[PDB]
């Protein structure tokens, strides 16, 4: 499995040490496959970067940096992950601990950054070595990724604002995405960085190609091919946005670099690529939330 | 001060284990040994009374 | 018995590395760091312990996923020893989304009464039904895709051995599904190759591999005491064999569904290609050979890659399988490998 | 690992042969999924489309069709490179010779682009059977879609061609951490660029929905902000079209029960979100470094496992 064993740092309190015997099958980003790492580099606090605890996609940035490795056994002074990047694929069931919806006999679970639902819950905080961890929720890809985009849109209404996006209906029972309260003022506070750039990259993207076609297919095949499959609908758009709206090639070119760059970015932090599937057997078929799940290391 | 804390005995059962052949309902069936059927799709019997 | 040609069958006819890692390591003592200077039953039991001892005595090519379903889709019996079987999920959404996700002029209320209704034609307890065969897709979009009467033969091998009220229920579904924008896919993954069934009555508990390959698996002429194993497309309608003009390279398996918005009312059509191009190519030779663009949105297909068929060869077509009385162009592919891949349509 | 052998044709001079001793690492390209192949499949004379050597923006388009293979030894009679496209299933991480100015870090997806720097080393020439090896340049996927980037802007904005004189912007010219990284500016085919701009302008089309307009709305928004934060005032790129665009719901709502906004995102992120990929080959393998060395040096051997 190639197991990595984390070290306990030293002596913690006796209610530490059952905090962690509960985070067995709990996922973990290790930052390098170091087979001796210590327990200080895994934690919350190894998540800053610009002098800040990271938000939401600061994080989503780190958990497609580091390597997620589930834990298979917590040890006083130990713990053992087994990093999910590492072997062959579809080898090494681990178990997982289900987290909000069921977690169906397959779907290739996404491991999404925490403060999406209830934020602080999951904390679990040592105080003894005062240290945290926030473990990744599992999610499936399909409602990871719709989940992610819920929100985010949730977040663009929020910017400014004078159909719920929040009521979730998966499986058996509606799903809940407002905990209300301040927690949505939690949860709008940590999105609000990936909804700028989410924003932007829109904005940018369409100003960039309404300007770019007009100023392009009027210098062959380009013009006739374009505007043929474009019928009403890239030209009208360009009417309607240039309405509401302002209108270079030097700066245009130089700005497409830019923003295709930023764009791709984006778009590998989005997509919450899978890092396990479930393949049970002899196994429920469903894993019920908070039930420790078999799952195997590719899709 | 000394004050301990003592196990005062750890106990434990036996399971047993029946047989079936040391029973009553073994009378009402023919039993026999045949590790072959697993290699085997149909089986019968004739009876011409 | 024996050759002239000895070194060439040791190792054919047929470690001490980990042999001599215990020796330094672990023979070694005290390292590290230095100071200077009852016939046949009886035989049963005991097998069945000792095979606990060989496979305790040792520790990959092979996964089996294991579920339990219904017979009223699918159906493990009337299947074979080589077959896809695609999963379906959450029949609880009985076009709950229908609500949004579909456009206007739209009755989203189509799916909630084509399904609904879907189930009045076939409750919630001991099990559930998931686990779609490959077979009940091509009879349910037989009339709707391009070819007749080969298609249609396997329209009458399902009716003889799995209902038409079913199938068409089940059409009505794919009908109303891809009218909604809610698709077959998005619904219906790969689940695997159907090893062994085991029904009881309404019940089935299917085991099949997650991923490998499949000809390792029960094997035997066939598994248990059915008929061979091959993992035959079962149309000469479906095996949409690309590679019209190929080269030797691992033949590769995907699964398409082809749609029809309006040029043909919601048309489903459900095959697999088998040439050597990888995704990324797959896209590009997808929209050509489809004209089936009609907007009349703009997603025509929809597919994920099942696996690999690492010899470009046993491509066999065979109108000869049966399922029952009724008889099926039968395509026959030797030997498949099984990545289950990831649904790709953005286009 | 279902390796595939490439056999060494007749004799290359010991020269030749010690050039191959130190092409182990690399990567090539191979027209097939094979068992037996021939050495002059994977040579750069094979690229060679009708009559003519594609360009720089279309050895991507080939590297597009074809399958990447990471050399892991060569013997005298064979060259044995593992397809990392299917064959990546090894326990350990398949040796990948970082050949760049650049340094992978750790956790780097690493996706391949054709030589593009203005020093490089990629000629190879083996003199005894005609043929060449061209090895891509392994390169961080942040950094090889700046450069794609720069590649298709450059065979574009030439190709208007820019009424504006004729003095234009560098975009021949990047920037990794420090080191100034200069692109090799030679040629652009027309059909090179076609197809380039052809995807490019098609899937920037597919990106806009019904709800896009909705975000429109927020550009004067967005300039607010602007200028009475520090981030957000970095995420507008000083030169911003979007900033330019700037110098409204329209009704229309059909029904109110669809969602657009969310819709709008699938339908952007799908399309516009994943452009690098589409112009350009998409990583298949991540630096990981079992050792705990978190960088590669340039010239070093990067361990590398598969899909980030």
């Amino acid at each position: 499995c190639f197991e990595a064993d984390i070290a306990i740092p030293s002596g913690i309190s006796r209610p530490d040490a059952a905090a962690l015997q509960r985070c067995e099958g709990r996922v973990v980003f290790l930052p390098t496959i170091r087979r001796q790492l210590a327990l200080a580099d895994v934690a919350h606090e190894s998540f800053v970067s610009g002098g800040v605890s990271p938000d939401t996609l600061g994080l989503l940035l780190a958990y497609r940096r580091r390597f997620p490795a589930v834990i298979t056994r917590v040890l006083p002074t130990r713990i053992v992950a087994c990093p999910v990047d590492l072997g062959l694929t579809h080898a090494g069931t681990v178990n997982l601990r289900n987290t909000s919806p069921v977690d169906l006999c397959n779907g290739d679970p996404v491991s999404l950054v925490p403060p999406v639902f209830e934020g602080q819950a999951t904390d679990v905080r040592l105080e003894s070595l005062d240290l945290t961890l926030r473990f990744p929720v599992p999610l499936p890809t399909p409602l990871a990724r719709e989940i992610v985009a819920r929100l985010v849109a949730r977040g663009i209404r929020d910017l400014n604002p004078d159909p719920d996006l929040n009521v979730l209906y998966y499986n058996g029972a509606r799903l809940s995405l407002v905990a209300d309260v301040q927690q949505l003022a939690s949860v709008n506070t940590e999105l609000r960085s990936l909804v700028l750039n989410m924003v932007y990259s829109i904005t940018e993207g369409t100003t960039l190609i309404l300007t770019l076609i007009p100023r392009l297919l009027a210098l062959g095949y380009v013009n006739a091919l374009l505007q043929m499959q474009s019928v009403t609908r890239e030209a009208a758009q360009l009417i309607h946005p240039e309405a509401p709206m302002l209108m270079r090639r030097l700066p245009l070119y130089e700005a497409l670099v830019a923003w295709l760059a930023h764009a791709g970015q984006l778009g590998d932090i989005l997509a919450l690529a899978p890092a396990v599937r479930v393949c049970t057997f002899d196994g429920a078929a469903v894993v019920q939330s908070g039930d420790m799940a078999p799952v195997i290391r590719y899709p | 001060d000394v004050e301990f804390d003592a196990l005062l005995g750890s106990y434990c059962n036996t399971l047993s284990l029946v047989r079936f052949l040391e029973l009553g309902l073994s009378v009402a069936c023919v039993c026999t040994k045949f590790p072959e059927l697993a290699y085997m799709n149909e089986g019968r019997v004739q009876f011409e009374v | 018995t024996k050759p002239l040609p000895t070194a060439p069958m040791a190792w054919a006819e047929s470690s001490p590395r980990e042999l001599a890692g215990h020796a330094p390591l672990r023979r070694v003592l005290r390292p590290p760091i230095a100071r200077r200077d009852t016939r046949a039953t009886r035989d049963d039991t005991e097998q069945a312990v000792d095979k606990i001892l060989r496979g305790a005595r040792r520790a990959p090519r092979y996964h089996l996923t294991r579920q339990v379903t219904l017979t009223d889709l699918c159906q493990p019996n009337a299947e074979r020893a080589g077959a896809l079987l695609l999963a379906l999920r959450h029949p609880t959404d009985l076009p709950h989304l229908a609500r949004h996700r579909a456009p206007p002029g739209r009755q989203t209320e189509r799916l909630a009464e084509a399904w609904g209704q879907l189930l009045e034609a076939s409750e919630s307890g001991c099990a559930r039904a998931g686990l779609v065969s490959f077979n009940f897709l091509v009879a349910a979009c037989t009339a709707a895709y391009d070819a007749r009467d080969a298609a249609e033969a396997v329209r009458a091998h399902i009716t003889t051995n799995y209902a038409g009220a079913r199938l068409d229920r089940f059409s009505e579904c794919l009908r109303a599904m891809v009218h909604t924008h809610v698709f077959p896919h998005e619904v219906m993954r790969f689940f695997g190759g159907l090893v062994s069934w085991v029904t009881q009555d309404e019940l089935a508990s299917v085991t099949a591999v997650c991923s490998g390959p499949q000809e390792a698996t029960h094997t035997g002429h066939p598994g248990r005491p059915c008929s061979a194993v091959t993992i035959p497309a079962c149309a000469f309608v479906d095996l949409d064999a690309e590679l019209c003009l190929g080269g030797p390279g691992a033949a590769f398996l995907y699964l398409v569904f082809t749609y029809r918005q309006c040029r043909d009312q919601e048309l489903c059509c459900v095959y697999v290609v088998k040439s050597q191009l990888p995704p990324r190519g797959l896209e590009a030779a997808l929209e050509r050979l489809f004209g089936r663009l009609r907007i009349t949105t703009c997603t025509y297909a929809a597919f994920a890659e099942l696996g690999v068929m690492p010899d470009d060869s046993p491509r066999c077509l065979h109108r000869t399988e049966r399922f029952g009385a009724v008889g099926v162009p039968v395509v026959i592919l030797e030997g498949v490998v099984w990545r289950p891949g990831g649904w790709r349509a953005c286009a």
